[PDB]
């Protein structure tokens, strides 16, 4: 291997205005996007989850 | 502490208005479940 | 045309705190006095004055003929 | 320069004190609510045996 | 701490200084009224002749207020303290907070 | 220093004081603490050049 | 950046003070509100 | 039992209880003392224009208000532990009697000579007799000699509850799996009434406790008929 | 552990002083007031020549040679029993 | 940009704002449990249901006043936005790690409202003591919901907690000793310091109580040769502590209204306050068996608590004279903030007492599980927390806002929660010592009058809290801009104007070594 | 006279008793006459006129301490307002009692009460103190 830091140096301190968690590029967006919809609709889905368990199925 | 008057200045009227209103909203939706309390107990 | 005399000017809060401390004092040991017989007396001798002369067949023999019991007709 | 309290002070703290007394006396006693105060000296034991 | 002569004479040597400017003026009057005292007329006076080598007759006014004010319900100091301060008064001609009409709310 | 024409000044005016005095020090003529009087002269800009 | 100063640093606006007392209305009203309905969804479960 | 609009405890019908009786008066009268007194000073340093803002010393101050606090803890902590020492005494009972906490009722056993147990459940409102106390009545009572030193034995067959008898100073919870002790000693008969001290479900507000005492004589026979 | 108190920005001097009068002497102070309270002579158990006690195998090289270096009549009995 | 302000917030004043908000809208559902509380009680007789749905609504009552309202509103809220200030800190420690325990809060409330809306509610007292809290007493969602609620809450205070105490023992500026840091400040890390070690603890405790629920193991059942008070000692060990969690900010904001009002530039007895504090928080971590007595432990372990847990009232006392002294002297402005702080001290001071009452093992055998105790921390509670927090909030509501409340409403508002709070808790007392229990929606007719005048006293209360919610309405609504606040030389967080700007102290304050 | 907002760094005017010399002047900006006054204020003060030494207090002060010190009638806004409030509660309890609570239990019923009475004095309920401590079982009344 070999040492190429200062080319991530580089990268990440361009001045860019990107907030660091989108900085490195599209991949961090499409991430980002996944990690969100699982969260958000993970989130209705628990919701709906209890609206199930609240009610008596005899 | 000192402060500038009011920007928007609020009535006596509009004061009341706020107090009713604020008041209201804690006291109907309650008052409507206490009220047909009977109504759920058996039904 | 009477000129006026010098009046204490220092320690008026401390000299204030001091006599009023003194008579908190004074007030809470008139309390204690009160309390030690109003409450605490009072209960020690109503219980020993009960008990003195108590006669517990006797107060058993009362309750049983106002039929109270379960056990005791 | 008078202000709330010069103009209105006095009737707020009459009408205020009047209403509470009013509606505080008729609640307590003209709507059925049951204080359970003591027997002592007020009750007349009745037989239940 | 230091006996009522040593710490009078302290803040008399603190108000006599001839060349005290407006900035001293105000801490040492603001630092004083932090105690538990009313200040000796000695005291008093050395501030006022300090008010009038800085040309400020407000503050000699608002001297003689926080006097009777740091008297608090001792009615009996303030008019002894203006009794023991009228040569001054008269002789700088400062007119007492009453004389001006500031003491009416 | 500062980067400005104000900056917060905090005086501990005697060594083990609790207390700690607060206050802006402005751009020109030298300040005293409110508490002790010590000076304070603030004197601005640069850092990065 | 953000906007700063009286009335800029909430999430909620007070441009108007009427919108705003539709807000806090529903706001704490939702709030003291729940618990009845709780249980009187309790109660008409059986 | 306790009486419409009382304020203090229940009068006390046990030894011990008259003891706790005694040492909360005295520690009441510390708690007004002192309540009074903060009240008192805090209307005090209210009420002057004088003023001092300077710099107060505190440590010559603090002496005193460190150990005067540390006086009265210990002017309270002695007859607190001097009754709860005596609370623990050996003293020999003539009877055991065990309660098993249910949900939502009491069971007996006194079972030193023969197998006696029964449940004692609380007598519905729409049942009580004329004169009878609504949460308080139970169907059947524990009958138990006065002026005899009896050892109570608490457990539970589910969840825990607590046995309780105010008038007597008694409150031992009932845990499944753990025998709980405590004596019991009345100086009277009469009928003295409890309810279960630890939240147990549905009907924890209902599942009261009376113990009937009566001379040993009458608590002989009533055993004998209850086999 | 962390204790239940906090400053470690810097132990120092005045920190370890202020340990000393506020958690460290008061705890001696307590410790006093606890044992001499406790304290009281325990009434002595009744003496039973046990063989694994009292053990003289030789002599001690002081006094009459059957008493301990620090020997206490009221509550050490010698292999016989109490003393007078 | 209001997504990337209000959702990923690294700002400790923004962060403060969203937890005020969250604590306030809590108070209203733990004031709404309160009254379902009070009006089951207010007559003899039966208006819910059973003890069931009545003890679901008293162990809500106390989940949401605890873990959603009063430690949100102290630590989260004030911590947030006055602790940074206080020390010229641009802001804390780990400014997202800040987000995140904010964030776990409206999660954490939403599965405690879920296990209220599943099954039938759990129903165990907030302690969940088993075996009522078990799979057989308690079969369901219900208690397993409360659990992971309490885990949520748990994480977000831990995290809250390495957060504080980095922030101020790290970012002071670094001629500040600690012993230059305000009272406020200092509450604030001892606060910290008892939820680190408290918390896991209380964790360990219901993972145990939920793997004897759903994985077969038996902690607290004795047929697998478990014990139910082993939960009890877990529990406590954790419970003692945070009861000194929910009043320590408390007893640091007291100390600056009180200072700030009398006029003075310093608390009376600055290190005696340190002392007490520290005292407090190391004693409140062995005295947890006072809330066992009837369990059934030794006399000499019951000797051993009741003796530790009435030391605590000497470092108490010394917090209560020291207020007391710094009113002393001071020029008192009857703001009031300073009439809350001042109805602080005596409410306290009261409730402080009864519970020297029942430190007593031998006296708490008859006032255990009563309403003496519940008098008793109502007092401290719901009188001192309640006011620590409502004196700070109408204090520091022009700081957060840049407007200024209307000073005879807010003596209206004190005057009305005065009378109500008292009228509510001081007839338990009675009741209390003449043996009422504890968690019963029904008694015996005795107990009719004090219950009848403790339930009018909480519609009193309910009273105060609309026309709090008022009270805030009209000062948004007329925005008086503040222009002036005197001593700021001895109050930092209030010299960058009000509100202060989004980043404060970007160029760090100026303090001499000498 | 005129303070404004972003102002909160500089020195500021306060009327308070503990702090009598503030760190500003009430008005810093002096009109033509003013200007004058402050002139004539270097000469002897005998020479000043009563209302131009009111016009040289009014220009360093806002208000006097007389006037800063003034009590007001707020206390009586304060508990009439309570007062009424406390009163709206009692409307709220009547509400209350008449729809949603129901009959209490037959227990409270004058007869049944009379009866529960006598069996409590039966049982010798509180003797000592108490309850049946305040019947004269002798005279078969309550102890007067
Ligand atoms: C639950 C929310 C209610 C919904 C109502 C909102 C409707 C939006 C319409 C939408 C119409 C669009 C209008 C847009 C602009 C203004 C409205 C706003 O922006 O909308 C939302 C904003 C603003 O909030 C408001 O809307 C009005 C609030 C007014 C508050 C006054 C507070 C005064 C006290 C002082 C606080 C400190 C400030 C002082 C200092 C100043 C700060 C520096 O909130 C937030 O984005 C963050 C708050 C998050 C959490 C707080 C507590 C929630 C707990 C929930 C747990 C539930 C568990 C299950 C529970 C499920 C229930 C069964
Ligand atoms: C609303 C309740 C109505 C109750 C009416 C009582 C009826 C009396 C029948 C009159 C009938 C007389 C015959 C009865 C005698 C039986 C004595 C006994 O064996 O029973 C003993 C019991 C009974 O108690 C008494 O021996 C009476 C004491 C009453 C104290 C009343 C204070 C009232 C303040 C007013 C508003 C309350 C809130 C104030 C807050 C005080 C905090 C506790 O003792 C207790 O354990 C109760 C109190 C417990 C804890 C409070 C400690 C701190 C008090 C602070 C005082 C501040 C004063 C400043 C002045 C207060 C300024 C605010
Ligand atoms: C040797 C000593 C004797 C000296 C005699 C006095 C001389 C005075 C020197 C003189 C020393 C200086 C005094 C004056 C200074 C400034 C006066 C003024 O210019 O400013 C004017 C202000 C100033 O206010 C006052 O000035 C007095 C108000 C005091 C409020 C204290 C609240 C305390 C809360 C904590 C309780 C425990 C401690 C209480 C302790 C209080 C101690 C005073 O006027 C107000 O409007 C504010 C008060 C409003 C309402 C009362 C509070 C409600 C309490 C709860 C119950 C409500 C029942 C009603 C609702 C009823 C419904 C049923
Ligand atoms: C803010 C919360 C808070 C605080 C600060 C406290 C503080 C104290 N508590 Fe309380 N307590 C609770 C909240 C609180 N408590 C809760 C929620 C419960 C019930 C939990 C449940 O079961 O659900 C409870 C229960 C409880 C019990 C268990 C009772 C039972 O269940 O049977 C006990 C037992 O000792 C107790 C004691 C104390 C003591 C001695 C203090 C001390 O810290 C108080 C010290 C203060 C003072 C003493 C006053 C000021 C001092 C002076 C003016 C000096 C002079 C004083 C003397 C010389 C005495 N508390
Ligand atoms: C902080 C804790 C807290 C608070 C404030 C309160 C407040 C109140 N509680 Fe309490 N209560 C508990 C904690 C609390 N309680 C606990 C721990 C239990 C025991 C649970 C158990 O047994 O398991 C309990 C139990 C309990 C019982 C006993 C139940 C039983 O044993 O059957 C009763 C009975 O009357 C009661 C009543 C009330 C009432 C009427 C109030 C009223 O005083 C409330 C009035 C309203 C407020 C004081 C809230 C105001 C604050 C805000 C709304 C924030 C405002 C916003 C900003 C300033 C930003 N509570
Ligand atoms: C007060 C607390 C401090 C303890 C020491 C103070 C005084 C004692 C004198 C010297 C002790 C030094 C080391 C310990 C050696 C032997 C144990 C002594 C501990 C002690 O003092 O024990 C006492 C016995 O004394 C005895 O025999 C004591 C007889 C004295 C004989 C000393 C014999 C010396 C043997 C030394 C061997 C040393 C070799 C050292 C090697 C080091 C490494 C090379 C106990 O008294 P007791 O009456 O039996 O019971 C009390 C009943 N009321
Ligand atoms: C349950 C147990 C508790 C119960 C009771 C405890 C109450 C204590 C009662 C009395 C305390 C007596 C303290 C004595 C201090 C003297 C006060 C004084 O007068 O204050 C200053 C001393 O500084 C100083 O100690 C600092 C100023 C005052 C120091 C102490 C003031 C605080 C007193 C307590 C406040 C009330 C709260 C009490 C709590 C119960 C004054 O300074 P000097 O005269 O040098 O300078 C002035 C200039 N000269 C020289 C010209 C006069
Ligand atoms: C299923 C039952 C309940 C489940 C609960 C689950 C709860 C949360 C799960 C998701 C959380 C994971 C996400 C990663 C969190 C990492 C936090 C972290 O690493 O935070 C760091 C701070 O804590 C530090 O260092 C040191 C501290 C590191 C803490 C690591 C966080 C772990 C979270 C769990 C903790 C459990 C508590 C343990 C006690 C029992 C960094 O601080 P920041 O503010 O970011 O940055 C500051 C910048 O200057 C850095 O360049
Ligand atoms: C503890 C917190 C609560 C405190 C007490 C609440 C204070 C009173 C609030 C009033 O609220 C209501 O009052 C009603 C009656 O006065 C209801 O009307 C109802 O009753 C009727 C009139 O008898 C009908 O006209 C309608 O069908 C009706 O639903 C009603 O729904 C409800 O909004
Ligand atoms: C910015 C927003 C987060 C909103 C929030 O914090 O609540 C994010 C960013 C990208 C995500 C979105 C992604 O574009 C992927 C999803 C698929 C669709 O193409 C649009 C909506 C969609 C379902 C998402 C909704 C949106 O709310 C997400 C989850
Ligand atoms: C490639 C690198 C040399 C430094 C460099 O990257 O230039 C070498 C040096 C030491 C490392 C090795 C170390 O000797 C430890 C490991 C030993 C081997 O048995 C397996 C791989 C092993 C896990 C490592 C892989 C290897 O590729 C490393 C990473
Ligand atoms: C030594 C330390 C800090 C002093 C300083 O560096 O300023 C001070 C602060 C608080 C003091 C303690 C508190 O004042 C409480 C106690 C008061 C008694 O007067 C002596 C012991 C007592 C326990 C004090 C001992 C010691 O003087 C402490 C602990
Ligand atoms: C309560 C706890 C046991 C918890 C459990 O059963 O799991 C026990 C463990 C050790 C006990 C302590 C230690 O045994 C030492 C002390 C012994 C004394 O007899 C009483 C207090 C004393 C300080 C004990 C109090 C209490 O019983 C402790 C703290
Ligand atoms: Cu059985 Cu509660
Ligand atoms: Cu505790
Ligand atoms: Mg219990
Ligand atoms: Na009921
Ligand atoms: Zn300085």
């Amino acid at each position: 291997f070999e040492n190429r830091v200062a080319e991530k140096q580089k990268l990440f301190q361009e001045d860019n205005g990107l907030p660091v968690h989108l900085k490195g590029g599209a991949t961090d967006n499409i991430l980002y996007r996944v990690t969100m919809t699982l969260c958000l609709g993970g989130t209705l889905y628990s919701l709906y989850c209890l609206g199930w368990a609240s009610f008596p199925h005899k | 502490i000192t402060a500038k008057p009011a920007k928007t200045p609020t009535s006596p009227k509009e004061q009341a208005i706020g107090l009713s209103v604020t008041f209201l909203s804690f006291l109907l939706p309650a008052g409507w479940v206490l009220y047909h309390l009977d109504n759920y107990k058996k039904s | 045309s009477t000129a006026l005399a010098k009046p204490q000017m220092r320690g008026l809060l401390a000299r204030r705190l001091r006599f009023h401390i003194v008579g908190a004092f004074m007030v809470s040991l008139g309390f204690a006095t009160f309390y030690k017989f109003a409450v605490a007396e009072k209960r020690k001798k109503a219980y020993a004055d009960f008990y003195r002369n108590y006669d517990s067949m006797k107060d058993f023999e009362e309750m049983r003929k106002a039929g109270i019991f379960q056990s005791a007709k | 320069a008078p202000d709330f309290h010069d103009k209105y002070g006095n009737a707020v703290l009459a009408s205020g004190a009047t209403f509470c007394v009013a509606v505080w006396v008729y609640m307590a006693t003209q709507i059925g609510i049951e204080w359970n105060p003591s027997p002592v000296g007020r009750v007349t034991p009745k037989e239940w045996r | 701490h230091e006996t009522d002569e040593e710490f009078d004479a302290r803040w008399v040597t603190y108000f006599n200084k001839p060349d005290i400017d407006a900035w001293e003026l105000r801490k040492g009057m603001n630092t004083l009224v932090g105690y538990d005292l009313v200040p000796e007329p000695k005291i008093i006076d050395a501030a006022l002749r300090a008010c009038r080598r800085l040309n400020d007759f407000a503050s000699a006014v608002r001297i003689l207020e926080v006097v009777k004010d740091k008297a608090g319900p001792h009615k009996e100091i303030y008019p002894y303290v203006i009794q023991e301060l009228r040569p001054t008064l008269n002789e700088l001609g400062i007119s007492t907070p009453e004389e001006l009409g500031l003491d009416k709310v | 220093p500062s980067i400005t024409n104000k900056r917060i000044v905090g005086c501990i005016c005697e060594e083990d004081n609790s207390t700690v005095i607060w206050f802006w020090l402005h751009k020109g003529e030298a300040q005293r603490c409110p508490s002790c009087g010590t000076h304070y002269k603030l004197v601005p800009h640069q850092l990065a050049h | 950046h953000y906007e700063e100063g009286p009335g800029k640093n909430i999430p909620f606006s007070v441009e108007n003070k009427w919108r705003l007392l539709a807000m806090m209305t529903l706001f704490f009203g939702s709030g003291f509100a729940a618990p009845f309905f709780i249980v009187r969804h309790q109660l008409l479960k059986k | 039992m306790a009486y419409p609009m009382q304020l203090g405890f229940q009068d006390a019908t046990s030894p011990i209880m008259e003891e706790l009786l005694h040492f909360h008066d005295h520690t009441l009268m510390i708690v007004f003392l002192i309540s009074s007194l903060v009240l008192y000073i805090i209307s005090l340093m209210l009420t002057t224009k004088l003023t001092h803002t300077s710099t107060m010393d505190a440590q010559e101050v603090e002496t005193i208000w460190t150990i005067l606090p540390a006086i009265i803890l210990i002017l309270i902590a002695l007859p607190s532990l001097r009754i709860l020492y005596m609370m623990d005494e050996i003293n020999n009972p003539s009877l055991t009697v065990k309660t098993m906490g249910h949900q939502w009722y009491w069971s007996y056993e006194y079972t030193d000579y023969e197998d006696l147990s029964f449940d004692s459940y609380m007598i519905p409102t729409s049942e009580l007799k004329p004169g009878e106390l609504r949460l308080l009545e139970v169907d059947n009572r524990v009958v138990l000699p006065m002026e005899m030193t009896i050892r109570m034995l608490v457990s539970s067959e589910d969840v825990l509850h607590s046995w309780a008898v105010p008038s007597l100073g008694l409150k031992t919870d009932a845990i499944p799996g753990r025998l709980n002790q405590t004596t019991l000693m009345s100086s009277r008969p009469g009928l003295y009434y409890g309810q279960c001290s630890e939240i147990c479900g549905s009907n924890h507000s209902f599942m009261p406790i009376v113990l009937e005492l009566v001379p040993l004589k009458y608590f002989e026979k009533w055993s004998a008929s209850m086999l | 552990a962390s204790a239940a108190k906090g400053d470690h920005g810097g132990t120092g001097a005045r920190t370890w002083r202020f340990l000393t009068f506020g958690l460290a002497l008061p705890s001696v102070a307590l410790c006093t007031l606890n044992s001499w309270l406790h304290s009281g002579h325990r009434e002595r158990p009744a003496f039973i020549p046990y063989h694994h006690l009292r053990i003289r195998t030789k002599p001690f090289s002081w006094g009459d040679g059957n008493h301990t270096f620090f020997h206490n009549p009221r509550v050490n009995p010698l292999p016989t029993g109490y003393e007078k | 940009m209001f997504i990337n302000r209000w959702l990923f917030s690294t700002n400790h004043k923004d962060i403060g704002t969203l937890y005020l908000l969250f604590g306030a809208w809590a108070g209203m559902v733990g004031t709404a449990l309160s009254l379902l509380i009070r009006a089951e009680l207010g007559q003899p007789g039966t208006l819910l249901g059973d003890d069931q749905i009545y003890n679901v609504v008293v162990t809500a009552h106390a989940f949401v006043m605890i873990f959603f309202m009063v430690m949100p509103i102290m630590i989260g809220g004030f911590g947030n936005w006055l602790v940074p200030l206080m020390i010229g800190a641009p802001d804390m420690a780990f400014p997202r790690m800040n987000n995140m325990s904010f964030w776990l809060l409206p999660p954490s409330f939403l599965l405690l409202l879920a296990s209220s809306m599943v099954e039938a509610g759990a129903g165990t007292g907030w302690t969940v003591y088993p075996p009522l809290a078990g799979n057989l007493a308690h079969a369901g969602a219900s208690v397993d919901l409360t659990i992971f609620s309490l885990h949520l809450a748990g994480v977000s205070s831990i995290l809250g907690a390495i957060n504080f105490i980095t922030t101020i023992i790290n970012m002071k500026p670094p001629a500040m000793s600690q012993y230059q840091t305000p009272l406020f400040v200092w509450s604030v890390m001892i606060t910290a310091v008892l939820l680190l070690l408290s918390l896991p603890v209380l964790a360990a405790g219901i993972t145990m109580l939920l793997t004897d629920r759903n994985l077969n193991t038996t902690f607290f059942d004795p047929a697998g040769g478990g014990d139910p008070i082993l939960y009890q000692h877990l529990f406590w060990f954790f419970g003692h502590p945070e009861v000194y969690i929910l009043i320590l900010p408390g007893f640091g904001m007291i100390s600056h209204i009180v200072t700030y009002y009398s006029g003075k530039k310093e608390p009376f007895g600055y290190m005696g306050m340190v002392w007490a504090m520290m005292s407090i928080g190391f004693l409140g971590f062995i005295v947890w068996a006072h809330h066992m007595f009837t369990v059934g432990m030794d006399v000499d372990t019951r000797a051993y608590f009741t003796s530790a847990t009435m030391i605590i009232a000497i470092p108490t006392g010394v917090k209560v004279f020291s207020w007391l002294a710094t009113l002393h002297g001071g020029n008192i402005k009857w703001s009031p903030a300073m009439m809350w702080a001042l109805g602080f001290i005596f409410l306290f001071t009261v409730g402080g007492l009864t519970g020297i009452v029942l430190a007593n093992s031998s006296l708490d055998i008859v006032l255990h599980d009563t309403y003496y105790v519940v008098a008793h921390f109502h007092y401290v509670l719901s009188m001192g927390a309640v006011f620590a927090i409502m004196g700070g909030f109408v204090h520091w509501f022009p700081l957060f806002s840049g407007y200024t409340l209307n000073d005879t409403w807010a003596k209206i508002h004190f005057a009305i929660m005065f009378v109500g709070v008292n009228m509510t808790f001081f007839p338990q007392h009675f009741l209390g010592l003449s043996g009422m229990p504890r968690r019963y929606s029904d008694y015996p007719d005795a107990y009719t009058m004090w219950n009848t005048i403790s339930s009018m006293g909480s519609f009193i209360s309910l009273t105060a809290v609309m026309l709090m919610v008022f009270i805030i309405w009209e000062a948004f609504a007329s925005k008086r801009e503040v222009l002036t606040v005197d001593l700021t030389t001895t109050n930092l967080e209030w010299l960058n104007g009000c509100p202060p700007p989004y980043h404060t102290f970007e160029e760090p304050t100026y303090v001499n070594l000498k | 006279s005129v303070v404004k907002s972003e102002d909160y760094a500089l020195p500021s005017y306060v009327d308070r008793r503990d702090y009598p010399l503030p760190d500003v002047a009430h008005v810093k900006n002096l009109s033509a006459s003013q200007k004058a006054l402050k002139e004539k204020e270097k000469a002897s003060w005998s020479s000043l006129s009563i209302d131009e030494k009111v016009e040289l207090y009014r220009l360093k002060f806002k208000e006097s301490f007389a006037e800063m010190n003034r009590s007001t009638n707020e206390w009586k806004t304060v508990v009439g307002a309570a007062m009424f409030f406390i009163g709206f509660t009692a409307l709220l309890l009547i509400w209350e009692k008449h729809y949603v609570y129901g009959p209490i239990p037959h227990t409270f019923e004058e007869e049944w009460v009379a009866k529960q009475t006598k069996r409590m004095l039966d049982m010798k309920v509180a003797p000592i103190q108490g309850f049946s401590a305040k019947w004269d079982y002798d005279k078969n009344e309550w102890k007067k």
